[PDB]
């Protein structure tokens, strides 16, 4: 190369370097050899999975003694099963989900506990949230909800000091519309914490008191989870009343309701779950059901007031581009008639007319435009969710 | 190679069967020349289920120890038959038919070794051990004793006991022409 | 056969539902056509 | 490599080095002998592979049952919590496995495939079980009755917007509203907008309410769902309503689409206080469709046209704004 | 800032009760934190005073050793000198029962500790089990402990303070049943007697720790006045010798069969030899 | 520098690369870096260990290790490190001259500890017991009384320590572990029928007051020698049990002995045992 020595070496090296292709040849043969070897593992256990079937999955109904315990297999027949002494029978206890064997008949193992893939899309779905306020100025009420469902679960260390009984829950009735749901979403958005967002119109099976059952489950996982604030939904059909001469599904709504009452209070009390409940309509619910003591505030949610519709505005606004107005402010307060759906919506439909203009901006006319048009819908059908006022 | 996997050795009655059996069968050796070969088993366990045993044949004179015969081929071949069984069967170590260990054990243990994950010679014997157990299990340590010894492999014990499965434990009862005064279960065979 | 569902890796496949209400998935008929294995159509299937 | 370096010189004579060349030709004759022996080695390891492939063969082959994954447990490959006893490891000791609910309204805790492992199935799959012994073969895509292959998107055909004459206003808002959002969403957001989460077409009966709306659709190609409100209520209570939540969840997944529903006075009741009635079950399905619209995003994405040729049994909330953007 | 202001005002005027429950009630997290650092020297130097004179021993153990943590006092030679030896101090004096024996442990493990040789030394005698005198004891006392440290020129709050001679008292009561309680499980009988000569202290103050331990249940003796016996761990029951009997040979069998298997690979001969 | 600079490749399989190793252990704490010799004599320590075939490399590099100890001056830790060598031992390819200072200075080392006692190993090996100088005459004849476990053989030379002033600054300690030992000794090697020890036996031994040796095996109890309980008021203490202790010249006789008593109990006693009951005998 750069010396008459490395020259010399130069004609050696090329010797070195031939002795690497052959053991090239070798190494071929050996990286085929080290995927081999993954491959043979994952065969092997593969192999065991083979031979090894689907063994039945059951519960404990109860434990006897360590080596006689019942179970509730989910072919149908309840079994006498042993157990291995592998395991620590404080685990296995009644109420947990075990593993059953199928070539034995006795607990294979500890699961740890159960829950449904219904209860998954429920506890899933919480998003499209506000920061804290459904309306600002309304802000008050929404505090006092918020007193009564988030502190005593985190901490009921205050309320033993004072040494009162904890508040317990929220019955939420109010106009359609109004924006109930949306502060069902608001407690959550601040707390961050794990939630069911259960709609009650999944619970619902062909079966009666299959869900019944169910509900109860989700009570159990929320208390697993802690913290949890379980926000109702839809509960003009899971909540009802006695009926019962006529369809399968009216026995179904009275059983459902069962549930709903001992949670509130009729042997288990909220403290380590609360809830919250979202009602369309809320006399289509029990008598029992709205009797004060099991329940704490009632909270009435009231439509938007001069000054609250302004603030909603305020928030829309910043979402919103335009080309620099902000005049929806004034034209808003004069007139009359929203509700808080239908004022995210004179805001979406401006728009949309924006769009049809071809608008990235939306005009002080498109906003005009919006407040006649939902105006004019509410006349067609003024046939709104019925509430004597 | 590791030696790990093995915190217990429990043997199945089939495995001192085999070697009585085997020993007529490959050419009625008698124990004339001590034989040893592969012992099978389970694996992915703490504890060692000794399931079976195929006799290798291993000739060893009796005119010196250091020489022996222990045919390589067959294991590699073996290999392969022993999944169409069942894949809970691999080659755990290695069996000795007795009557005692030697030194010459540790050379025999670096060849059985290379094919085993879990290796561990457990002298069977040929001819029952008393009344006890018929087996030993050792395996291979590297200690020194305040002896005034440096380095030394030897076999150190590790507890052994008679286990069975369920499909064989039946099968035994069967076969079995014995009625049992030494069963252990009452006070009858309690006295005993 | 209730529904025609493609992910095809055999010969095409077909989830039917058995009448002990278990629902399986098979794939395209031994020698018959495909023509013939259609979307509420009746179709005989082995048992084992 | 190592030769051809200035440190070389240093170290070693040139001698040294030509007399590493001379050793050098023997050393590689007899490394080509050495792959004879590695090719040899390779052949055997794979003779055991071999031996455990037959078995894999068959099972992964028909027949196979069909289920949904409850939740993940895995235990990785045979190793577990040291379950195992005397009794088999072929038939008690489980590989990465993973806990299933099956069709057949029963469960099994089940050995998954070693070679593509449990870990990779997720709570939600539908998948393919083996009848004999229990292993996750492969992945089947959403399959389950011939009411869904309706919902799964394929075209809906063109009638024409040419088939009706004047009230060319209306037609401007339908094809805005529906087919614009819906392709076109960055503009919706870029505006400020969200994507709405449905039109409401009322008014009398055979003005083309329906009429405009599957034409121009087609038209424009898009992703068509038929859903039917009516076919969505079900003889089995409550089960009908679970249907609807499912169909929004196959909208939401294929996003951004829109879902037809034809007619809208089976989910669009008006009443809710009933008893005694088939209404009880109708009312449910009704209740489902107004929490799949609220807020829970790709699903401002996904499109909704209803239609009614009433109002006197049009459900309030569905009318108004926030479950169906437009009216 | 608002515990701080508080407890330093409220301090003056010496109301230690009303201040020191809220201190608790605000989550000892904070204190911690880098950017409260400055204050949590301040505030914690003000409530080490404020809970010596209510006489809480475990809080300024616990306080002491929060500020000995703090990254500045930890990095600077000298500042942790004093920390962590008003520590193992406060330990001490700490009520004698299970609560001292596990703080005990945990400045013993510092390696801090162990580099002084003086308090290495001192450890080494409560956590070992020997029999250790309070004749030795107190000459070690004497420099290490009275003038708090001895391995810097400094004077760690605990004794030469005006609460300070408060708490030494105190000192004398647990070193002296701590040497009981060592004592106490290894001999079933001592007399009452011989318990003097071991402690180096008379017979009627022996008696008097005695009843103290006693209480804080510790270990469990039987003591008189007579002045007979003292018998720890003996209930005077047949029961328990009858047991305990049993328990040895139930043993020994085991033992046997056991050590046979090795013996076997001995015995052979002409491999080992 | 240059020891390390031979360490490259191998021919075929050759043990070179630990030597290296070793060698640098050796040069290290000659120089004055200790820290240094210490890492590199950690690593060494498991490579040499692992093959049967080691006998002699892993003897000079555990030697290397008991240098360092010895250094520092603390005398406890040098003799725990020096056990390691007495086990590994071997005179060939070992220097007579290193093994000859080491020898000596254990000897006096495992005397002045305080609670470390292994005297009847070093009885066992020739390392410490056939090296002999004007000194070593009497210290072994101190290793010897100890290993026994008699206090007045030992005190009696008291008159030669003083030769060596280390065992004369820590004669005290010396007197008082003796008497510590013989708790453990007295009990395992003399009474099978009996295990209490009155403590009047060691008072006259020791010499040392009666109030004295009820602390003292107080202190033994605590080590863990014995284990029991002390009744002061019948003047026994009581051992359930006696450590276990390397091999001794009292002991192994005394093993035979028990072991012989109990050949002959069980022969008779199976004979009872056979004789009645037999209708069940079958």
């Amino acid at each position: 190369m750069a010396d008459p020595r490395d020259k010399a070496l130069q004609d050696y090296r090329k010797k070195l370097l031939e002795h690497k292709e052959i053991d090239g040849r070798l190494k071929e043969l050996r990286e085929q050899l080290k995927e081999l070897t993954k491959q043979y593992e994952k065969s092997e256990n593969d192999l065991k999975a083979l031979q090894s079937v689907g063994q039945i999955v059951g519960e404990v109904l109860k434990q006897l003694t360590e080596e006689k315990f019942i179970v509730k297999a989910t072919n149908g027949p309840r079994y006498v099963v042993g157990c291995r002494r592998q395991l620590d029978k404080s685990k296995l206890k009644p109420g947990t989900r075990v593993a059953l064997d199928m070539t034995t008949l006795t607990i294979m193992r500890y699961l740890p506990r159960e829950v449904d893939p219904l209860v998954y899309n429920m506890s899933h779905e919480d998003p499209g949230n506000v920061s804290y306020s459904e309306i600002g100025g309304l802000s008050e009420q929404i505090r006092e909800l918020r007193e009564v469902i988030e502190l005593p679960l985190t901490n009921p260390e205050l309320f033993q000091r004072v040494g009162i009984i904890p508040p317990k829950g929220c019955l939420l009735y109010g106009p359609p519309g109004t924006g109930k749901t949306l502060l069902a979403r608001a407690v959550a958005s601040q707390l961050d914490c794990n939630f069911l967002k259960v709609v009650s119109s999944s619970i619902v099976d062909k079966y009666i008191g299959e869900s019944a059952r169910l509900i109860r489950e989700m009570f159990n996982y929320a208390r697993d989870h802690q913290p949890c604030i379980i926000f109702m939904d839809e509960i003009d059909a899971i909540g009802g009343r006695r009926f019962s001469e006529g369809t399968s599904a009216d026995r179904e709504i009275q059983r459902t309701l069962m549930e709903l009452l001992n949670q509130m209070d009729g042997f288990d009390t909220l403290h380590r779950v609360k809830m919250i409940m979202a009602t369309n309509r809320p006399d289509t619910l029990d008598p029992a059901l709205l009797r004060p003591g099991r329940l704490d505030r009632k909270i009435h949610i009231d439509l938007p007031n001069e000054q609250a519709r302004l603030d909603i505005l305020k928030i829309h606004a910043g979402p919103i581009t335009k080309h620099g107005e902000i005049d929806y402010e004034a034209i808003v307060k004069l007139s009359d008639g929203f509700n808080g759906a239908d004022l995210r919506n004179v805001c979406t439909e401006a728009g949309m007319f924006a769009i049809r203009a071809d608008h990235d901006f939306v005009v002080q006319e498109d906003f005009m435009k919006a407040v006649r048009k939902v105006a004019d819908s509410k006349k067609l059908e003024s046939k709104l969710d019925y509430k004597p006022v | 190679m590791p030696e790990l996997a093995v915190q217990k050795v429990v043997v199945h009655p089939l495995v001192l069967l085999s070697v009585v059996d085997h020993f007529n069968r490959i050419g009625k050796v008698g124990n004339q020349k001590r034989v040893v070969g592969v012992l099978l088993g389970s694996w992915q366990k703490k504890v060692l289920d000794v399931s079976n045993s195929f006799a290798v044949p291993f000739d060893e004179d009796d005119k010196d120890d250091s020489v022996w015969f222990l045919d390589h081929d067959y294991l590699e071949n073996m290999y392969g038959m022993f999944k169409k069984v069942n894949a809970r069967e691999r080659i755990v170590g290695w069996y000795h038919t007795g009557p005692k260990l030697h030194k010459n054990d540790i050379a025999i243990n670096e060849l059985m070794k290379r094919y085993c994950p879990n290796s561990v010679l457990v002298i069977i014997d040929v001819k029952p051990k008393d009344l006890g157990l018929p087996t030993e299990a050792y395996i291979s340590v590297e200690e020194v004793h305040d002896d005034g010894t440096p380095t030394s492999k030897t076999f150190e014990h590790v507890t052994s006991e008679i286990g069975a499965e369920e499909a064989e434990e039946v099968g035994v009862e069967h076969l079995l022409r014995d009625i049992k005064d030494t069963t252990v279960g009452t006070l009858s065979q309690r006295i005993t | 056969c209730t529904k025609i569902i493609n992910a095809d890796s055999e010969d095409p496949k077909y989830i039917i539902n058995v009448k002990q209400f278990a629902k399986f998935v098979v794939d395209l008929s031994d020698q018959v056509a495909p023509t013939d294995i259609e979307e509420g159509m009746r179709v005989g299937v082995d048992r084992n | 490599e190592q030769d051809g370096i200035g440190e070389e010189v240093l170290k070693m004579s040139t001698e040294e080095i030509v007399q590493r060349t001379r050793l050098l030709d023997s050393e590689i004759k007899i490394m080509k002998s050495e792959v004879l022996r590695v090719t040899h080695e390779l052949q055997a390891m794979k003779d055991k592979i071999k031996e455990n492939s037959e078995k894999i063969k068959v099972n992964k082959t028909l027949p196979y049952l069909v289920s949904n994954v409850i939740e993940l447990l895995d235990v990785d490959p045979n190793d577990q919590e040291e379950d195992g006893a005397n009794i088999d490891l072929d038939s008690q000791r489980k590989g990465k496995c993973a806990v299933i609910k099956t069709s057949t309204r029963q469960t099994y805790f089940l050995p998954v495939i070693g070679l593509v492992d449990a870990e990779k199935l997720k709570p939600g799959d539908l998948v393919g079980v083996n009848k004999d012994s229990y292993l996750i073969l492969e992945t089947l895509p959403t399959e389950y009755d011939s009411r869904v292959k309706a919902m799964e998107v394929d075209e809906r055909p063109t009638e024409q917007y040419s088939d009706i004459g004047g009230l060319d206003k209306q037609i401007q808002e339908l094809v805005e509203a529906i087919v614009l959002p819906m392709n076109h969403k960055e503009k919706f957001e870029n505006l400020g907008i969200q994507p709405p989460k449905g039109v409401l077409m009322y008014g009398p009966p055979g003005t083309g309410k329906t009429l405009l709306a599957r034409a121009c659709a087609a038209q424009t190609k898009a992703t068509f769902l038929k859903l039917a409100g009516p076919q969505l209520v079900q003889m089995f209570i409550g089960d009908g309503a679970k249907l609807v939540r499912d169909a929004f969840a196959l909208a939401k997944e294929k996003a951004p689409s829109i879902i037809f529903i034809d007619e809208l006075d089976a989910i669009g009741t008006k009443r809710f206080d009933s008893e005694k009635a088939g209404d009880r079950e109708v009312q449910r399905t009704m209740l489902e469709l107004l929490n799949q619209l609220d807020g829970f995003q790709p699903n401002t994405q996904v499109k909704v046209i209803a239609a009614t040729n009433r109002v006197d049994i049009l459900d309030p909330a569905l009318l108004r704004s926030g479950r169906l953007d437009r009216k | 800032e608002f515990i701080l202001e508080q407890m330093r005002l409220c301090l003056a005027v010496k109301d230690y009760i009303r201040t020191q429950i809220i201190s608790k009630k605000i989550n000892t997290k904070f204190f911690q934190e880098e950017n409260t650092e400055k204050l949590k020297l301040k505030y914690y130097n003000l409530m080490i005073q404020l809970d010596q004179h209510e006489g809480s021993y475990l809080s300024i153990c616990k306080h002491y050793r929060a500020i000995y943590d703090t990254p500045c006092i930890q990095a600077e030679s000298d500042k942790w000198q004093q920390a962590l030896k008003s520590v193992v101090l406060y330990v001490i004096l700490a009520p004698f029962d299970n609560e001292q024996s596990d703080l005990v442990h945990r400045i013993s493990s510092d390696k801090k500790l162990e580099e002084i040789p003086k308090y290495k030394d001192l450890l080494k005698l409560f956590t070992t089990m020997e029999l250790m005198r309070w004749s030795t004891l107190v000459e070690d006392y004497g420099v290490e402990l009275r003038k708090g440290s001895s391995e810097t020129p400094a004077t760690d709050v605990f004794s030469s303070t005006e609460e300070g001679e408060k708490r030494w008292k105190d000192l004398k009561n647990r070193v002296v049943e701590h040497n009981i309680r060592i004592m106490a499980k290894y001999y079933t009988r001592i007399t009452m007697k011989r318990m003097a000569q071991l402690l180096d202290l008379s017979v009627d103050e022996s008696e008097a720790f005695l009843s103290n331990l006693v209480v804080n249940k510790t270990i469990f003796a039987k003591v008189d006045r007579l002045a007979g016996v003292i018998n720890f761990q003996r209930p005077k029951d047949p029961n328990n010798l009858l047991n305990d009997w049993s328990q040895k040979l139930n043993s020994l069998m085991s033992l046997v069969n056991k050590t046979t298997h090795l013996i076997a690979k001995e015995e052979m001969i002409h491999n080992l030899q | 520098t240059f020891l390390e600079k031979t360490r490259e490749k191998v021919k075929s399989s050759d043990e070179a690369v630990i030597l290296c190793k070793t060698a640098i252990g050796a040069l290290k704490l000659n120089i004055g870096d200790l820290q240094a010799t210490k890492e590199t004599i950690e690593d060494v320590e498991e490579m040499l260990n692992n093959l049967p075939g080691v006998t002699s490399v892993h003897s000079r590099f555990y030697d290397l290790s008991s240098k360092y100890y010895q250094t520092i001056g603390n005398h406890a830790s040098y003799y725990k490190d020096a056990l390691r060598f007495l086990g590994c031992v071997d005179i060939k390819d070992l220097p007579v001259s290193e093994q000859q200072e080491r020898a000596f200075t254990l000897g006096l080392a495992g005397l002045l500890g305080e609670g470390v006692f292994n005297f009847g190993e070093l009885l066992m090996h020739p390392v410490l017991e056939s090296l002999r100088n004007t000194d070593r005459q009497w210290l072994i004849d101190t290793l010897y009384a100890f290993n026994s476990g008699d206090v007045d053989r030992f005190q009696t030379l008291k008159s030669a320590w003083g030769q060596q002033p280390d065992l004369a600054a820590n004669e005290a300690q010396l007197l008082r572990k003796i008497q510590l030992l013989c708790l453990m000794e007295m009990t395992f090697t003399r009474p099978a029928n009996h295990r209490q020890l009155t403590f009047e036996e060691i008072a006259k031994s020791a010499k040392i007051t009666v109030n004295k040796v009820e602390l003292l095996v107080m202190k033994a109890l605590s080590v863990g020698l014995v284990r029991g309980s002390i009744d002061e008021v019948d003047k026994r203490v009581h051992m359930t049990w006696v450590q276990p202790r390397v091999l001794d010249l009292q002991q192994i006789k005394g093993m035979k002995d028990r072991l012989e008593l109990w050949c002959t109990d069980v022969k008779s006693m199976e004979l009872l045992v056979e004789h009645q009951a037999q209708d069940i005998l079958t």
